[PDB]
RNA sequence: UGAUGUUAGGAGGGCAAAUCCGCCGAAUUUAAGCAUAUAAUUAAGCGGAAGAAAAGAAAAUAACUAUGAUUCCUUUAGUAACGGCGAGUGAACAAGGACCAGCUCAAACGGUUAAUCCUUCGUUUGGUGCAAACCUUUCGACGGAAUUGUCGUUGAAUUAUUCCAUGAAUGCCUUUAAUUUGAGCAAAGUGAGCAGGAAUGCUUCCCCAUAGAGGGUGAAAGGCCCAUAGUUCUUUUUAAUUUAUUCAUUGGAAUUUUUCAUGUCGAGUCGUGUUCUUUGAGAUUGGAGCACUAAUACGUGUGAUACAUUUCACAUAAAGCUAAAUAUAUGUAGGAGACCGAUAGCAAACAAGUACCGUGAGGGAAAGAUGAAAUAGUACUCAGGAAUGAGCAAUUAAAUAGUACCUGAAAUCGUUAAGAUGGAACGGAUUAAGAGAGAAAACAAGUAAAGAGGGGAA
RNA sequence: ACGGACCAAGGAGUCUAGCAAAUGUGCAAGUGUAUAUGAUUCUUUAAACAUUUUAUACGCAUAAUUAAUGUAAUAUGUCCAUUGUAGAUUUGUGGUGCCCCACUUUGCAUACAAUACCGGUAAGCAA
RNA sequence: AUUUCACUCAUAUUAAAUAAAAUAACUCCAAGUGGGCCAUUUUUGGUAAGCAGAACUGGCGAUGAGGGAUGCUCCUAACGC
RNA sequence: UUGUGUUGAAGCGAAAUACGUGAGUUUUCGUGGAACAUCUCCCUAGUGCAGAUCUUGGUGGAAGUAGCAACUAUUCAAAUGAGAACUUUGAAGACUGAAGUGGAGAAGGGUUUCUUGUCAACUGUGAUUGAACAAGAGUUAGCCGCUCCUAAGGGAUAGCU
RNA sequence: AGCACAGUCUUAACGAUGGAUGUCUUGGUUCCUACAGCGAUGAAGGCCGCAGCAAAAUGCGAUACGCAAUGAAAAUUGCAGUGACUGAAUCAUCAGAAUGCUGAAUGUAAACUACACCAAUUCCCUGGGAAUAGUGGUACUCCUACAGAAAA
């Protein structure tokens, strides 16, 4: 709103806040990203170090649908179940759940966290990591590969 | 209008339409009210004012006087009554313009045209 | 917005220095007293406006759905406190209860005179009087832009189905209508003020528990909507301060300088 | 075969452009200079159409459990890529929606008979018109075009079920619902009192509302006038619902059972080399000029890094037509706004692209308001050659509202009064002498008597 | 040293895109109902209301690192939540006036360090 | 080196004095500025200069009041009525 | 939200035993003749002028000042008229001096021509004058010209680009 | 009957000049919706005319500020005039009739109201009469048909 703008405070003063000696002229240092590498070098170097130069290989027609792959850690693996259904698997020791993470939008199971001791679980997925697969085998479960 | 969006309620438009109305629309705008007695004999409430009618002046400096209509001025939106007059600075006599909505007409002058209208209105 | 080139349709240019005049552009030619005048520049008569207005100024806003629902809910609650309705300017001194529910015969009244009689018998005579006397001709240029009058807001009748209420309660100065399943914050809080006087029909009053999920029903209840909670349990601070437990922990009053 | 023909019948030409289609083609500017780059496949120039135009029924994606003509919206994404790798530039597939539609020629096949087409002159039916005029509808003749190729089929037969078109007379056209045009009707005070030139104001006594939108009327009107809510009739066309009975041919089509035949598929084109442009396109994305110049479906083309020998997938180039979803600084009509209010808003609220300027291409203003009513615009007298002034005289509520007419600021000037005044004037501080104006704190509650009023209780 | 003979009206940090910091509001491992569609929405309303009758449109966030094929956060002895110094709050005794001290108990935020693990690179060994 | 445990080193006058010492420490987002000159004392080039170039403090710039008749920089002294 | 107004709004001129440190707010009298606020809390912007050789419009001192100087030169009497140095008549004194302010044409102008009337502005002093203003008139061809012929040249047709 | 020096500057009151301020608005501006070309059967633009008294703008075309027809329907008015007493005075609609010279402009030309060739042309009555130098046609390119000639 024009009501609360800073310029209304300087309405009686001469220079409108820009100074007697160094005026407000138009483009006194260039246009856009003009002077970098010559006289804007310090700003570029201390705020954006690796800006100049090129590195790596070209990929001419990418098609990102080929490598789409959302992930889930083993932390969040028992939390997908409702609490009441999470509850009965604790008492009963003869039955385990079978979880299909690809029905929830996850593709690769990844292995950060801690599973509950002696509480087996069976997991379906397209990809697994080594640590995740070991941690699932340790509490008495099994990993199944799908497509 | 009130509910139909196809006609206007703009002051500009229908205030321009009042002051440039064609001469065939100017007689419907120039309408007066019927007396109580004429409202039983005829089922209408108001009629456009014609020449040889008789009227009672109900509003203005000449309220209460009666008489006969002697002329209609469609350009100025005014009527003229038979003995309501004025003197100019010369001393010549003229008629005082009366607005038809300031008036109630107490005796009509019927003819072939009027009948086929009052019949429809009743 | 203004016309796109208003002020700049001329082949003017400046005379330069020398000639003992300022350096603005000027109209060329001769034979008319428009020739030789300053043409464009915001300080010149007939010149261009400073920052000509444009149609791509952002006219509207988008508001979070949850906040809109919160505001509507907190606005209905303010309709049930007697002191707030009084402080919005409604003349309800003679009313019995402020939530003010009415039987369902209201929904099928058919004549304006009957509606005025219903309002008068309920005790709202000096509320229908405030509205009639309140019509005035506005001050300012809004008269020349189709804004002739200015009236005050009256009661807001809320119904579930219309069997005459719509036509019956129109034409009364200041009275407005609304249906329970389509409620508008712009009517419930006119100008941003809180405490609108409302009149509920019985079915309108009962639908209000099915809409908000106390009783569930298909295609009527708001899907997965939870009614907001307060960060305070009981806002009566001075009843807490005067409790025996609190008073036993206070410390002797001290002296000023 | 060409010229010729005031032979008979017809077509093109110019204007207008906001949206659309084709060509031609800059520089200003940015890079803090500048030449590649950018500005820009833009401005100016030249051509061609419609209510939309253009595009369009795969020589397309993908690499999956696969999708399926074009267009446009949301996203992919400021991403893959291009770049004195600087400044800067920059698409495609999948996903969610709007809409939804498919077809023709060329090439195969038809020769006990071009089946095809056009001009001119005739005739034969039913409906609609007051009239003008129009619609529908078979059957002839003479002449010409065409085998240097019109028309039919969409490989051709056989077998069963079923569907479609065409001819007659005795009847049958009711009822209802929605879209459209133009008309008719449409409630309730012109009651007291005050003040006013005049109520639409104030006080008070009534009322209408499915109508308290807007305008008009001597001052602010739900009940004074037009209209407004509503409703009746009318024209347009389009959905249901209401009857078809009897008989009589001739030709078509879809699928099914078996029989035999694997035919055709767009060339100085595609492609390659080379030169210039253009693109995000990179040992070259599309286009163009020149030189060379293919194959025959097992062939040809695409699968984003240049080669050789191969596998796999997808498609079927070099001919054509086609609604809808999209756009619209133009023309014409309708509606509206937290927009401007006569130095503002379009240049133009007025005899405005006007008056006027330039040899010409062109340039281009200023300027709204008496009063309710002039159907009240200034009668009469005196002075003066006249303009004009004055009145014992005159319109109006008002003329210091008299047409250069609402209100009527400042700069600048006139008149009267009061002050000051030895080579500037005005100022700050502090008092004094004059002059104008003033009682709300700048004294007096209450008490007694009489006179006029206004209220509250019982 | 430059502008200013006088008076009236006009006359200059704004709008849009994109990013960040600060602050207010809502919900919270989620959050934002896109384009559309629906409705007994239709003077106002171009507003407001709704969401498809163990629930895969898209953006940002929830995971990093490498040119890249790719790989991907203590580890199953215990649902436990790495280690130390200072430190807010709490627990139990005593001192001087609920406060401050001397011990005792617990140990937020954060500062300084240590350790373990993930991606890339060296070194050693390598089917 | 580190980790534990036991013992013990002034403090109420504070391991020397003095202290309108916490008006402290740190993080974030931004403005203006980047032509200076002068005085006492030290000091370079120049015959010198109201000339040119440096050092430590205090000023003028950005600042008025009393005094030096007068004066941007000298002396006293810095500013609500 | 809740208020003022034909028993007089906004605006303007002069003011006040008035309030505030201040920007300002409030009130009296006069003029004026039709609309005007909200400070209860919010929204919004083309929102505050001493200057820019600033834009448009109006107005000063200079100032009754500079100036109204080429072309030899005027006088007496009368008429008209409200009013005659510069309208008309008569008498004088003079100039142009046939290479003429004498006659007739072209380019250019367009009614300035004629008769009558006549003075608001113009005719840089006056003006009864006038090319100014108003009403009405006036241009006659077989023989004067154009129209015809061709010139330096222009535009076209066939063809070509 | 008499008395104030003159000039310059300051204040008040009443005026002159000028057109600010307030109020007003048949105008602008933006958005939304709907429809959409015209021309040899002569367009857009240009010029010349038309009224009782008639300059501009507006409207019309030798029938010329308007004809006929259809819907309303008494006046139009500055004077003079015309009007039922309802095809008539006026308003609206607009389908019939009529529509000057030009202009792509198209017989040849163009600072010309200049000059060709071909058919004489139009009207009234039902074969007769009458009038008028008046009317129509003639660009270029192209397609279908036709006509004969000429070349092979
Ligand atoms: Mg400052
Ligand atoms: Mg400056
Ligand atoms: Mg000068
Ligand atoms: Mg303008
Ligand atoms: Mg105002
Ligand atoms: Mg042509
Ligand atoms: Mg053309
Ligand atoms: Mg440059
Ligand atoms: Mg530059
Ligand atoms: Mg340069
Ligand atoms: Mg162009
Ligand atoms: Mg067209
Ligand atoms: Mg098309
Ligand atoms: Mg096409
Ligand atoms: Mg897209
Ligand atoms: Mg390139
Ligand atoms: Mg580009
Ligand atoms: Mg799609
Ligand atoms: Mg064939
Ligand atoms: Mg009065
Ligand atoms: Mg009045
Ligand atoms: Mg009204
Ligand atoms: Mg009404
Ligand atoms: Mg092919
Ligand atoms: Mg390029
Ligand atoms: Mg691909
Ligand atoms: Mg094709
Ligand atoms: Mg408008
Ligand atoms: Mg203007
Ligand atoms: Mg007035
Ligand atoms: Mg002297
Ligand atoms: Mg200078
Ligand atoms: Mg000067
Ligand atoms: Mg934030
Ligand atoms: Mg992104
Ligand atoms: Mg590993
Ligand atoms: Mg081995
Ligand atoms: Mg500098
Ligand atoms: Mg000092
Ligand atoms: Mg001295
Ligand atoms: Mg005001
Ligand atoms: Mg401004
Ligand atoms: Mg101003
Ligand atoms: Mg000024
Ligand atoms: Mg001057
Ligand atoms: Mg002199
Ligand atoms: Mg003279
Ligand atoms: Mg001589
Ligand atoms: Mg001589
Ligand atoms: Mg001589
Ligand atoms: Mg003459
Ligand atoms: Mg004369
Ligand atoms: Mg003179
Ligand atoms: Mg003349
Ligand atoms: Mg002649
Ligand atoms: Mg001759
Ligand atoms: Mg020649
Ligand atoms: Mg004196
Ligand atoms: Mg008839
Ligand atoms: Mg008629
Ligand atoms: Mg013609
Ligand atoms: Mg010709
Ligand atoms: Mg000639």
């Amino acid at each position: 709103a024009t009501r609360f703008k800073k310029n209304r405070k300087k309405r009686g003063h001469v220079s409108a806040g820009h100074g007697r000696v160094g005026k407000h002229r138009k483009h006194p240092g260039g246009r856009g990203k003009a002077g970098g590498l010559h006289h804007m070098r310090i700003n570029f170097d201390k705020y954006h170090p690796g800006y100049f130069g090129k590195v790596g290989m070209r990929h001419l027609n990418l098609l990102k649908n080929r490598t789409y792959c959302p992930t889930i850690n083993v932390d969040k693996l028992w939390g997908l179940l409702p609490e009441e259904k999470k509850k009965e698997f604790s008492e009963n020791k003869d039955i385990a759940p079978v979880i299909d993470v690809t029905r929830k939008g996850y593709f690769k199971v990844l292995g950060n966290g801690k599973l509950k001791h002696n509480q087996p679980i069976v997991v379906k997925a397209r990809y697994f990591s080594s640590v995740a697969e070991k941690k699932i085998k340790a509490v008495g479960g099994q990993c199944i590969l799908v497509a | 209008m009130k509910f139909n969006k196809q006609k206007s309620s703009s002051r500009r438009k229908m205030r321009k339409a009042h002051f440039t109305a064609p001469a065939g629309l100017r007689r419907k705008i120039m309408s007066s009210k019927l007396s109580k007695e004429l409202r039983l004999k005829y089922k209408t409430r108001s009629l456009p004012v014609r020449k040889d009618d008789e009227v009672l002046i109900c509003r203005g400096h000449n309220h209460g006087r009666e008489g006969k209509v002697v002329k209609i001025n469609r350009k100025r939106y005014k009527i003229y009554v038979e003995r309501v007059t004025r003197e100019k600075v010369n001393g010549e006599s003229t008629f005082i313009g009366i607005h038809p909505s300031n008036v109630v007409l107490t005796k009509l002058k019927v003819d072939k045209n009027r009948k086929k209208i009052l019949d429809r209105k009743a | 917005a203004v016309k796109l080139g208003a002020g700049y349709e001329t082949s003017a240019e400046s005379w330069g220095t020398g000639r003992a005049v300022a350096r603005i552009p000027r109209v060329p030619g001769g034979g008319t007293h428009r020739a030789g005048q300053g043409a464009f520049g915001n300080m010149c008569r007939g010149g261009g406006m400073f920052n000509p207005t444009k149609i791509w100024r952002r006219w509207g806003r988008k508001v979070n759905l949850k906040e809109k629902r919160y505001a509507v809910c907190s606005s209905i609650a303010a309709s049930g406190v007697t002191s707030l309705v009084l402080a919005r300017g409604h003349r309800i001194s003679h009313l019995k209860e402020v939530p003010l529910v009415v039987s369902n015969d209201i929904e099928s009244l058919s004549k304006t005179k009957e509606a005025v009689n219903f309002l008068v018998s309920l005790g709202l005579k000096d509320e229908v009087n405030r509205l009639v006397k309140s019509k005035k001709i506005r001050a300012g240029k809004g008269k020349m832009r189709n804004r002739k009058y200015k009236i005050r807001n009256g009661p807001l009748i809320i119904y579930e189905n219309d069997n005459g209420v719509k036509k019956a309660f129109r034409n009364i100065p200041g009275v407005d209508l609304c249906k329970v399943t389509k409620l508008n914050l712009l009517k419930l809080a006119p100008g941003g003020s809180i405490g609108r006087l409302c009149i509920w029909s019985e079915s309108a009053f009962k639908k209000l528990d099915v809409i908000y999920g106390k009783i569930h029903e298909k295609k009527v209840t708001k899907k997965n909507y939870i009614l907001p909670k307060s960060i305070v349990h009981n806002p009566d601070i001075y009843r807490i301060i005067h409790s025996d437990k609190v008073q036993a922990s206070l410390l002797a009053k001290k002296k000023p300088c």
